[PDB]
């Protein structure tokens, strides 16, 4: 009988000991300092895979209804006249709706001639769904750059750090792409 | 410059160094540049500074 | 009847078949009158596209009326 | 059970309100129609409605009381609000706190 | 208020609202004080009607619906719609982009490992692994937006012939950096549970599966190792090339919550030595040193060929599939996924029958709420790690 | 804080266009746009980055095409104007028009001058855009940013 | 092939088909000798039931459900997998269950139900899982008109 | 008429009521309490904000599960018609001073079940007045902040004095019916089934 009450006080000073060794991990986790980023003071760095909105051109463009077989439920629509003193079709109007965009970029890649872009655009919030059909002219504009803007702090992800760092907040140097570009590589070797 | 031409991105501060672009247009003295990397065309636009016209 | 043709869809003959087992006793009114595609004609039956968002149903040759 | 079916202009309750609340009863459908500030009313195209809702009504008869039925005949009474609204009758009102088009955009005939 | 408190059993109504996170279930539980008598589950709140949408739909347009079956992975429904027609019509595949699919689908298998122990160690002691263990995810959600684009599901990344895109430079670094820090954070969360006060004690019996009735149910995934059989079905078919590298299956004697949570502890530390030796293969190294001999070497001498290259053959969007049936199996996160696949020489198949790995698991939900108490419903809920997509679908 | 007072309204009454510099963490001219409907003045919500062309949009009439899906045919539909259909039932009292621009960012220095233009053409309505502004809330005339 | 065999072998006539890729072969049952073969194929092996899919042939042709049968080992190369296949008109879609031999398909035919309605007789719980309860007509049949809603139309 | 679908139209104020409203209006701009509701990825990505990484926390909105402290709801994740009622009344069951966030391709519109889909409610919109949309699929939580942040610009909008709209009407009508009685809904009765112990 007197096993048990042994057993229980050990299990007692372990539960103690669990108990401080969680208070000086939690006074341990004090010393570290934040890891989070502000908004809309520390914007993040958008890299060249991360896609937003689809930019459209009214010059490079000649109307051959091949992007709207390959989109699921068909946004792009093409209005396209016949001209009897041309031999070829013209486009007359672009609207393409947004609230229901999958945003896979999936039209983008089946183009020859690239009359598709992509546009580093995810800062679109409106009050009515109604104005989501976007004309040619607007999708026709200059995209709004992270650095140029003198008020944010441009701040690189966790794959855009020089040679490994795990907090990717200092960022003291300037270099950028751990590895090596495949321009000096044909020089020296 | 022209739009139709291919410049290179020569900024030590950015992410995208030495990286040839297609000129799309210009307007109020800013250059939207279009890059090719993999199968998606990206559009990243600077300034008339920043880019060098290579032939 | 042929492949990108109005059709337009009767109620004369959906009372007692096997396409109306498995209707719920009931018809829309766009069902009635309106705009139909025919998508594909494979044998007996075919395939019917409505305006409304709505999957494609397959209907017989002989429960349709051209227009 | 208490059986409803409402999006955001009918509610078709199956009950009776008696001060504030409800009781389940299958003997009395309550109809509230455009309870939000979305639509401003009448009392013609109101009782118009109210027409509608009785001929709705006493056309399903003899059958069970079910969700599917209930929300056919809310649906059928939106899709009358919808062509009373297209019709050229009653529409939005610049009073509220949103200002959000659910049926329609006013658009040109001509 | 009508409160009359009488000797009748109590009906208890979970709503399907959930709000720690879990989706849409609504379980009624009857039960006549501190136990558990009768669970009712009942589904239909997250069916979007999968089934009907590939009824006219070709492979390119079916991608992000396929990707959006389930949510915590997504890109096994799309290794098995990539796998189906190119096995339909018998088209090969190179050895590298298998390399890429397989190191994908581990990266993708850790971080859908890495959300099961956030709520089910948070409905039932400290919430404090619930930051460390998202941070974990979002490196994971960092290194993913480099390399393809997205965080999670909404990522195509995969066609017939092979992959599209290719990996960035920094990718292959950045993949190493994570498994040198990653091994580290797994010893703390076992040395979290060999070690503990009554956590270890609290879920010891509630589940008690035994072999045969687990064979008889139906039981796919980790409950079927933590029972005790070696139904790993990466290694009853070679999928992509299994048959290289070293291989380890943890199981378990019992079937319970801490053996079913240290076999995927023990399964974190696997997949990083499967990724570590896929590191140690890649025959080509990473693209720095392809891209250096493709334009050092000649043009057709030695590098560029067949087997290294990004696809290999460009598909065309609206290809014809050949006239039969098809069944893959996968071994998945959760379990194992399937896809009975009918065409009949068309664009658009006749019938896309899915196998839901989650579903034929839930089935003993109604025999494991049996005679417990009610703080172990949100724990025995989140043990069998369901999801609503899955089950719902 | 600061006790704000009438000096928005006197600004926007002397001029056709002005240009407000908020911070963008939070909100700071909801008090100014409440304000300008205590002076008596219909205000009108509306997101600059998605206009289109503003000739067609604020003068005359324009075609939207809706997103079909294949099972409707093409349609167009005819958008009149809308401040013009705003200033048709508009007055309770007669007083005066403002249009408020959110995101004044994606914008292009072209039409900034016809759209001063345009405000000063017809004397019923203001226009009112947002830029992300420098920490401090400061108005300036918007033909002077175009100016220079 | 050797499950042809072994059928034939107890006094069993079936319908014996090929092999579509590799791997799975069919046997097609109508009606009456399902659980005489389930009840001799359960005996050698199969104690693991993987699945049950159920199709059309076409719009106006009869259901057909395949159950998918594998049987267990420890550690084993390749263990040999089978279909059954039964062909049930649309007339009266009666397919006896087969909860009692094994218990993977308690579920798998209330959805079969819920899709194209198939009444299975001999189960415990047939109702309503993934449609609603009040919900009639099967949504997944070649021949399924949709009731118009105001959720259901086109978003204006 | 020629123009179908028509809208209907439709002063001298204190400092010291101003300032009043400015110090109601700045205290809902800063308590701004919401609402987690979620049945989808939409679900994990606004997770994702509560973890420390984003810190959704320092805008002062705190995680709470009750759908009667939190002045805002913000509903995410694919809809199906059977939730539909469930959300209309957790909508009904907040308070009066309401806001609405809807997150994602599939809660503001369609989404991609818009093409072929019988269950997936097309647009929030028709169950609830939507104050702020957010498209995207998934959106960035940088636009879910931004989002945020047009709410703030908005919240300020409203009035003291013109405080007498989060009402509703009463418009009531009485009416009769000639149904049939239903049978009741199975309310548990799982395991202890007549039919599963002993085989028919
Ligand atoms: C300078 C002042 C510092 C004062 C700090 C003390 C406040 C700590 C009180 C603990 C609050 C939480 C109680 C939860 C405790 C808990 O949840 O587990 C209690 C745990 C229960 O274990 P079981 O559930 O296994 O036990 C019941 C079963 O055995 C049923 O058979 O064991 C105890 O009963 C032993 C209690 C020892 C508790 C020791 C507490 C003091 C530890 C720190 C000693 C500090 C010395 C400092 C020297 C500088
Ligand atoms: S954007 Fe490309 S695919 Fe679309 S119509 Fe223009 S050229 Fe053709
Ligand atoms: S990204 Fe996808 S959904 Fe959006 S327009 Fe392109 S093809 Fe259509
Ligand atoms: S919008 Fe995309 S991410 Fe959100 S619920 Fe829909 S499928 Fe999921």
């Amino acid at each position: 009988f007197l096993n048990q009450i042994t057993n229980y006080a050990k299990e007692a000073v372990q539960s103690a000991k669990y108990i401080g060794q969680g208070l000086s991990v939690t006074f341990d986790h004090m010393r570290r300092r934040p890891i989070t980023v502000q908004y809309p003071y520390e914007k993040l760095i958008p890299s060249e895979r991360f896609r937003g909105r689809i930019h459209f051109e009214f010059d490079k463009c000649i109307a051959c209804e091949v992007c709207v077989r390959v989109c699921p439920i068909n946004l792009p629509v093409v209005d396209w006249v016949f001209n009897k003193e041309l031999k070829k079709k013209e486009l007359k109007h672009y609207s393409i709706d947004f609230g229901v965009c999958i945003f896979c970029a999936n039209c983008v890649e089946y183009c020859p001639t690239n009359c598709l872009s992509v546009t580093e655009e995810y800062e679109l919030a409106t009050y009515d769904r109604h104005e989501l059909n976007y004309d040619s002219v607007a999708m026709g504009r200059i995209p709004y750059k992270v650095t140029q803007d003198p008020m944010v702090t441009p701040i690189r992800e966790f794959a855009y750090l020089p040679a490994g760092v795990m907090s990717g907040h200092d960022l003291p140097a300037g270099a950028q792409r751990a590895g090596e570009r495949p321009e000096a590589i044909a020089n020296t070797a | 410059i022209l739009p139709g031409m291919t410049v290179k991105v020569t900024n030590p501060n950015d992410t995208y160094y030495q990286f040839q672009g297609i000129v799309q247009r210009i307007t109020d003295g800013k250059v939207a540049v279009l890059f090719e990397g993999g199968n998606w065309d990206k559009l990243v636009t600077f300034q008339a500074s920043e880019l060098e016209p290579v032939v | 009847i042929k492949k990108g043709d109005l059709v337009k869809v009767v109620a004369e003959k959906l009372a007692n078949s096997l396409e109306a087992l498995a209707s719920d006793h009931r018809y829309p009114p766009y069902l009635f009158e309106g705009r139909g595609e025919v998508v594909d004609i494979r044998g007996d039956y075919a395939q019917i596209k409505f305006p409304v968002p709505t999957p494609t149903v397959w209907l017989r040759l002989d429960q349709l009326e051209v227009a | 059970m208490l059986l409803k079916s409402t999006t955001r202009h009918v509610h078709i309750y199956a009950g009776h309100v008696v001060d504030g609340e409800v009781h389940p009863d299958t003997e009395t459908l309550t109809l509230n129609v455009d309870p939000d500030n979305e639509l401003e009313w009448n009392e013609a195209a109101l009782a118009k409605v109210e027409a509608k809702f009785r001929e709705l009504v006493a056309n399903a008869a003899g059958e069970d009381l079910t969700e599917y039925n209930l929300r056919r005949i809310g649906s059928d009474l939106e899709h009358f609000i919808r062509s009373l609204l297209m019709q050229g009758e009653i529409g939005y009102n610049l009073n509220s706190r949103v200002r959000n088009y659910s049926l329609g955009i006013p658009r040109v005939n001509h | 208020p009508k409160i009359e408190t009488r000797t009748e059993p109590m009906v208890i109504n979970m709503g399907p609202h959930h709000p720690s996170m879990h989706g849409v279930l609504r379980l009624m539980v009857t039960l006549d004080g501190e136990d558990v008598i009768d669970c009712e589950p009942v589904i239909g709140y997250l069916h979007r009607g999968m089934e009907k949408i590939a009824e006219n739909r070709t492979n390119i347009m079916f991608i992000p619906y396929v990707s959006r079956w389930d949510y915590a992975a997504g890109m096994f429904n799309e290794a098995v719609t990539v796998n189906a027609p190119e096995k339909l019509a018998g088209i090969p595949v190179p050895k590298r982009a298998s390399y890429i699919r397989v190191i994908m689908l581990e990266l993708n298998r850790i971080a859908n490992h890495l959300l099961w122990l956030g709520p089910f160690l948070a409905d039932v002691g400290a919430q404090t692994p619930f930051f460390y263990i998202f941070r974990e995810r979002e490196y994971i959600y960092d290194l993913f937006e480099a390399a393809t684009g997205m965080r999670f599901i909404n990522n195509n990344y995969f066609r017939i012939g092979g992959v599209a895109a290719d990996l960035t430079y920094g990718w292959v670094t950045k993949c190493r950096d994570f498994c040198d820090y990653f091994l580290p954070k797994v010893d703390e969360y076992e040395r979290l549970i060999t070690n503990n006060p009554i956590f270890v004690r609290r879920l010891q019996g509630v589940g008690k599966i035994s072999r045969e009735e687990a064979i008889n149910w139906g039981l796919s995934g980790p409950m079927l190792r933590a029972s005790g059989v070696k139904w790993d079905l990466r290694k009853v078919d070679h999928y992509e090339c299994y048959d290289d590298f070293d291989w380890d299956v943890p199981v378990a004697t019992e079937g319970d919550c801490l053996a079913r949570y240290i076999v995927r502890i023990q399964e974190m530390r696997e997949s990083v030595k499967i990724i570590r030796q896929a590191l140690d293969g890649l025959p080509g190294g990473p693209y720095e040193n392809l891209e250096a001999k493709r334009m050092l070497e000649g043009a057709k001498s030695e590098w560029n060929g067949f087997d290294y290259q990004y696809i290999g053959k460009k598909l065309s969007p609206t290809f014809k599939i050949p006239k039969g049936e098809h069944y893959v199996r996968v071994e998945s996160g959760k379990g194992e996924l399937g896809i009975y696949l009918i065409g009949d020489d068309n664009v658009f198949p006749w019938r896309w029958k899915i196998r839901p790995p989650d579903f034929n698991n839930l089935q003993v939900l109604p025999q494991l709420l049996k005679g417990m108490k009610v703080a172990d419903i949100v724990a025995i809920l989140g043990s069998i790690d369901v999801i609503m997509g899955s089950v719902d679908r | 804080g600061l006790l704000a007072g009438y000096q928005f309204v006197k600004d926007l009454e002397s001029a056709g266009a002005l240009a407000l510099f908020v911070p963008p963490e939070g909100g700071f001219e909801g008090r100014y746009q409440r304000r300008l409907r205590s002076k008596g003045y219909t205000t009108l919500p509306m997101s600059a980055p998605g206009l289109g062309d503003l000739a067609a949009y604020l003068t005359q009439e324009h075609g939207i095409r809706p997103a079909h899906t294949g099972k409707e045919d093409i349609r167009v539909y005819f958008q009149p104007p809308l401040v013009t259909y705003h200033l048709e039932n508009l007055p309770p009292n007669a007083k005066g028009l403002v249009l408020w621009l959110i995101d004044g960012k994606r914008l292009s220095k072209q039409e900034f001058a016809y759209l001063a233009q345009l405000t000063q053409t017809l004397p019923k309505f203001k226009v009112v855009v947002e830029v992300g502004g420098d920490r401090v809330v400061r108005w300036e005339p918007l033909a002077d940013w175009v100016a220079a | 092939g050797p499950v042809g065999r072994l059928l034939q072998s107890q006094n069993l006539s079936v319908e014996s088909l090929g092999r579509d890729a590799s791997g799975v072969e069919m046997i097609k049952v109508d009606r009456d000798r399902l659980l005489a073969v389930c009840q001799t194929l359960y005996a050698d092996g199969f104690n693991y039931l993987r699945c049950q899919a159920a199709y059309d042939s076409g719009p106006g042709q009869d259901l057909v459900s395949t159950y998918h049968l594998i049987k267990l080992s420890d550690n084993a190369d390749r263990p040999p997998e089978v279909r059954i296949k039964v062909f049930v008109p649309r007339d009266d879609p009666r397919v006896p269950s087969v909860y009692w031999i094994w218990k993977t398909a308690d579920w798998q035919e209330r959805e079969s139900y819920d899709m194209f309605g198939i009444v299975y007789e001999g189960h415990p719980n047939l109702k309503r899982i993934l449609m609603p309860e009040d919900w009639v007509g099967w949504p997944l049949r070649k021949d399924y008109i949709t009731p118009d809603f105001y959720e259901l139309q086109e978003a204006y | 008429p020629a123009i179908l679908n028509p809208i209907a139209r439709p002063l001298a104020e204190n400092i010291i009521l101003t300032s009043l409203n400015d110090v109601y209006d700045w205290a809902r701009l800063s308590s701004l309490w919401p609402l987690m509701y979620g049945t989808a990825c939409c679900f994990i990505e606004f997770a994702a904000m509560i973890g420390s990484r984003f810190d959704f926390d320092r805008f002062g909105l705190v995680p709470r599960n009750s759908p009667r402290q939190a002045d805002l709801i913000i509903t995410s994740g694919t809809i199906t018609m059977k939730m539909a009622p469930a959300l209309v009344r957790l909508y009904e069951q907040m308070p009066s001073p309401k806001y609405v966030i809807a997150m994602g391709a599939c809660t503001i519109t369609g989404g991609m079940f818009s093409s072929d889909s019988y269950s997936a409610v097309r647009g929030v919109d028709k169950l609830i007045p939507v104050d702020v949309y957010l498209p995207g699929c998934p959106p960035r939580p940088e636009a879910i902040m931004d989002a945020i942040v047009k709410l703030r610009k908005k919240i300020a909008n409203e009035h003291i004095n013109e405080r007498g709209n989060l009402a509703q009407t009463h418009r009531l009508f009485t009416a009769k019916h000639k149904m049939k009685p239903v049978p009741p809904i199975l309310t548990g009765q799982y395991l202890n089934a007549p039919s599963r112990q002993a085989p028919p």
